C-alpha cells in the first residue's frame, strides 16, 4: 500500500545520508512517523512516494481535471496520503 | 429505345412508387425509354431481398433501384459488388465505401455536429432508432469525447407497438431525474409520431425544454400539436419549397387523383419520395449521357441463374456506373453530384426551426462551408439597451 | 449466400458455420424461411431469430454485473463494430439507470498502416479525460 | 375544446390546478389531461 506524501518541513524532511539508504529511510518527518504507527495497528507494508508537482492540488477550472496529492488518491497512482491535507467541501465529495 | 430497370419497393410504402411513377412520366424521351419491372417485396426479410435482386437479374436490367433496411444493407451492397450491378437507392447511406451502389439519401452526420456547436449544447439526452441504424450514435459519440458532451444515449425502437404508453412514460421520467431538458430524438416518422404524442400527453413542451428532430423530413410529421407549447423544435429539411423548381412540383403533386396515386393528393412530400423523384433525373441524365458518349448498351439478357460458379462481372456495367457518377442535374434536393465512393457532395440541408409562424428557415449547412445562417431579422427583437 | 444454397442442394440436417455482423442478416433469414436448423459459436443474435441456434453466451448481463460489483461510474469503453454492437447497446441503457459516465469510442475502423498512430492519439484522448478504467470489447486479434 | 386548449399550449404540467365544475367528472375526457401532473378535482353525481 503506497502511501504517498508531500515534502514539507516538519511534516516530511530528507535524512542526512538519502543516497546511502532506499526506500522508507531516505524520508523523516512527523507524517513518517505517523505513517509506521498506521502500519503497526493496521497491519500493511508501505512505500514512501513523493508527489511529483509538488501541490496538495485542486480542481482546474476548467478541465475538471485533479492535479496534485489529491490527483494520485482519486486517479488513483497511491493508494493513501498521511500528508497536510486540509479538509475542505471540494475534496471531501471525490476522497474520504 | 427499350432500356429495363429494377424495383423493389416494400411491402406498405406507398408514396415513394407514386413519386416513381411521376417522375417515370415527366423525365421520359422518345430516344430511350425507361421500363420498371416493380416488385413489393418486405424489406426486412433478407431471403426475400435475395429473391428479388436474382428475378430482375434475370430480367438483364442495367440499374436497379430500390431501398434497403439494416437487415437487408449488407446484403444488397455484397451482391451489387460482386454481381456488378449498379444499384440506386434513396435509403440510409452505408458507413463503410461501398462500390456499385449510389445514395440518393444525403449524410447528415457534419450536419447534426454542426447544429449541437451552434446551440453550445454540453448535456443532453439522443434517442436513437436500432431500425434506422446506430450509424449516427457512433457520430455523436465519438465526437462526444472530444468536446465533452455528456451523451445519455438510450435505445428507443426496440418498443413493441402493443405496449408503448408504459415504456414512453417510464422512458421520460428517468429523462427528468437526470435533468436532461435536451433531446435529440432520431427515428423514422413512425416514431416520431410516437414520441411527440407522448411528449405532448406528459407534457415535456413547456418552455424551457428543446428537442431537434434529427431527420431529412421535418415539416414531413405532425408539428402543429407540437408548435404552440413553447419547445424549440429544430430540424433539417432537405427540400425547400420555394426554391420555384418545387413549387412548380407540389401544384403537379396536389393535382392527381388519390385512386390512382394513393398518398398524391397532399400538400407536403415525403423525403423519400423527394429522392425517388429525383434518382429518375439522375438514371435518365445517366443514360442520356450513355447515349451521347455512345457505347454497346445492349447485353445479351441470358445470365438468368445468380449462383454462377464462380460468378462473373460484365465490363459495361462498369461504364454504366461511371455514367451514373458523372452526373450534375438539378433536382428537388438540390445540387446532385456524387464523389467516387457515391455518397452525394455540394448538397445543401436547411436547417428549420419551429416558430408560431410555422417551420422557419434560419441557415444552411453545407460541405464546403459548414454552416452558414442566413440573413437574420434578429429573430426576437431586442429592447434598447 | 451460395455456399448456403449450395448445401441446400446436397440434402444436409443441419448446419454448422460462423457468421459477422455483415452476414447475421443472411443467415437468420435465410434458415427462417427454408426452415434449416443453424448452430454457431459466433456472436449471438439480438433479438429472437427462428432456427438459429447459438453455443457461445451472452456477456452482456455479466459485463453489467462485473461493473456493478466494482462500483464504477466514470469509465471508457473501447469497443469494435466488427464483432457487432449488441453489448453497447447494453451499457448504454444501464448507462443511463446507474449514473454512469460512459466515453464510447469505436477502434474497429483503424486500418493496417497508421495503427499505431491513431492509437497513441486514442489513449491521449484518454489523458485529457483521464479515464483510468478503460472495458477493452473485442475480438482476440484486437485485443494484442 | 377547453381541456385540448390546454393540451396544446401545456398549461397542464405540475402547478396548475382545475376544476372541473360538471356533475359529470368521468364523462370528459380524462386520459389526455391524466399524465401531465394537473390536479384536476371535479364532482359526480352517480358513483360506479
Amino acid at each position: 500500500v503506497v502511501v504517498t506524501t508531500i515534502l514539507e518541513s516538519p511534516y516530511v524532511m530528507m535524512k542526512k545520508n538519502h543516497e546511502m539508504l532506499e526506500g522508507n529511510e531516505r524520508y523523516e518527518g512527523y507524517c513518517v512517523d505517523l505513517a509506521a504507527e498506521i502500519a503497526k495497528h493496521c497491519g500493511f507494508k508501505y512505500k514512501l512516494t513523493i508527489v511529483g508537482d509538488g501541490k496538495y492540488g485542486a480542481r482546474d477550472a476548467d478541465t475538471k481535471i485533479w492535479n496534485g496529492m489529491v490527483g494520485e488518491l482519486v486517479y488513483g497512482k497511491a493508494d493513501i496520503a498521511i500528508a497536510p491535507l486540509t479538509i475542505t467541501l471540494v475534496r471531501e465529495e471525490v476522497i474520504d | 429505345n427499350s432500356i429495363q430497370i429494377g424495383g423493389l419497393f416494400p411491402r406498405g410504402a406507398d408514396q415513394e412508387y407514386s413519386a416513381f411513377r411521376v417522375g417515370m412520366v415527366q423525365f421520359s424521351t422518345s430516344e430511350f425509354r425507361l421500363t420498371p419491372h416493380i416488385d413489393n417485396l418486405e424489406v426486412a426479410n433478407s431471403f426475400a431481398v435475395t429473391n428479388a435482386f436474382c428475378s430482375q437479374f434475370s430480367r438483364g436490367v442495367y440499374a436497379i433501384f430500390g431501398f434497403y433496411d439494416k437487415k437487408s444493407v449488407n446484403t444488397i451492397t455484397s451482391f451489387c459488388g460482386t454481381l456488378h450491378v449498379s444499384f440506386i437507392t434513396p435509403s440510409f447511406p452505408t458507413d463503410g465505401t461501398h462500390p456499385f451502389v449510389i445514395q440518393m439519401r444525403p449524410d447528415l452526420k457534419g450536419a447534426l455536429l454542426s447544429l449541437i456547436e451552434y446551440y453550445q449544447w454540453d448535456k443532453f439526452a439522443y434517442l436513437y432508432d436500432s431500425d434506422r441504424g446506430l450509424s449516427t450514435l457512433q457520430a455523436v459519440l465519438d465526437s462526444a469525447a472530444e468536446k465533452k458532451w455528456q451523451v445519455t444515449a438510450i435505445n428507443v425502437g426496440n418498443i413493441n407497438n402493443d405496449k408503448k404508453d408504459e415504456t414512453y412514460r417510464s422512458l421520460f421520467q428517468d429523462l427528468e431525474l437526470k435533468k436532461e431538458r435536451r433531446v435529440i430524438l432520431d427515428c423514422e416518422r413512425d416514431k416520431v409520431n410516437d414520441i411527440v404524442d407522448q411528449v405532448i400527453t406528459i407534457g415535456k413542451h413547456v418552455k424551457g425544454y428543446h428537442y431537434i428532430i434529427a431527420n431529412l423530413g421535418f415539416t414531413d410529421g405532425d408539428l402543429l400539436k407540437i408548435q404552440f407549447g413553447g419547445a424549440e423544435v429544430s430540424g433539417f429539411q432537405i427540400v425547400d419549397y420555394d426554391d420555384s423548381l418545387v413549387s412548380k412540383f407540389i401544384e403537379r403533386w396536389s393535382t392527381l387523383e388519390e385512386k390512382e396515386y394513393p398518398g398524391a393528393h397532399t400538400a407536403t412530400i415525403k423525403y423519400t419520395s423527394a429522392l425517388t423523384y429525383d434518382a429518375v433525373q439522375v438514371m435518365t441524365e445517366a443514360f442520356r449521357n450513355l447515349r451521347k458518349q455512345r457505347i454497346e448498351i445492349s447485353r445479351r439478357g441470358n445470365a438468368g441463374d445468380c449462383l454462377a460458379n464462380p460468378a462473373v462481372p460484365w465490363g459495361q456495367g462498369v461504364e454504366i456506373e461511371r455514367a451514373l457518377k458523372q452526373v450534375q442535374v438539378e433536382g428537388l434536393s438540390g445540387n446532385i453530384k456524387f464523389d467516387q465512393n457515391g455518397k452525394r457532395i455540394n448538397y445543401t440541408i436547411n436547417i428549420m426551426e419551429l416558430k408560431t409562424n410555422g417551420p422557419r428557415k434560419i441557415g444552411y449547412w453545407s460541405e464546403v462551408d459548414k454552416m452558414v445562417l442566413t440573413e437574420d431579422d434578429t429573430s426576437g427583437l431586442e429592447q434598447k439597451t
